């Protein structure tokens, strides 16, 4: 309806596609760490059978 | 059977440094959208100035 | 650790003694329950042949 300006919804847009680039870096840590801990349990662990 | 746990072991940490290259890739993305913004902002103050 | 673990296979598959010659057996020397090593004489082979 052209009531605010531009540089606001500029900023708005911005703001949610930074908000993803950091979630996707947040799910990448937490895969990272997720292959260590592949086997389901405890005793099957690689460091405790050695 | 411990030679075969080294090995798991091994292979476990390649996937680990594999999926960091993605976290620093989702880094590189965040960063391009700051460098984006920040490069709209001035293209508006040009004309302005002139 | 491919190389630690095919150590490891062929240490395990020499546990079983074979002979390289078509011969026949006259000196025997070892007996079951016998602690042996790399240089303690088991047996003989001698070819009929030759």
């Amino acid at each position: 309806a052209n009531l605010i300006g531009r540089e606001e919804l500029q900023h708005a847009r911005d703001a949610v596609t930074s908000a993803q680039a950091q979630l996707d870096v947040a799910i990448q840590q937490y895969n990272a760490n997720q292959a260590m801990i592949l086997g389901t349990k405890l005793e099957d662990q690689p460091a405790v059978q050695q | 059977e411990k030679a075969k746990t080294a090995l798991a072991s091994s292979v476990r940490q390649t996937h680990q440094l594999m999926i960091n290259s993605k976290q620093l890739q989702a880094n590189i993305e965040v960063q391009k959208i700051a460098l984006a913004k920040a490069q709209s902002d001035y293209n508006r103050r040009v004309p302005l100035g002139n | 650790a491919a190389t630690e673990v095919r150590n490891a296979w062929l240490a395990l598959e020499r546990t079983r003694i074979i002979s390289p010659m078509t011969g026949y057996v006259s000196r025997r020397a070892v007996q079951p329950g016998a602690q042996i090593s790399p240089t303690t004489p088991l047996m003989a082979v001698v070819p009929a042949t030759n």
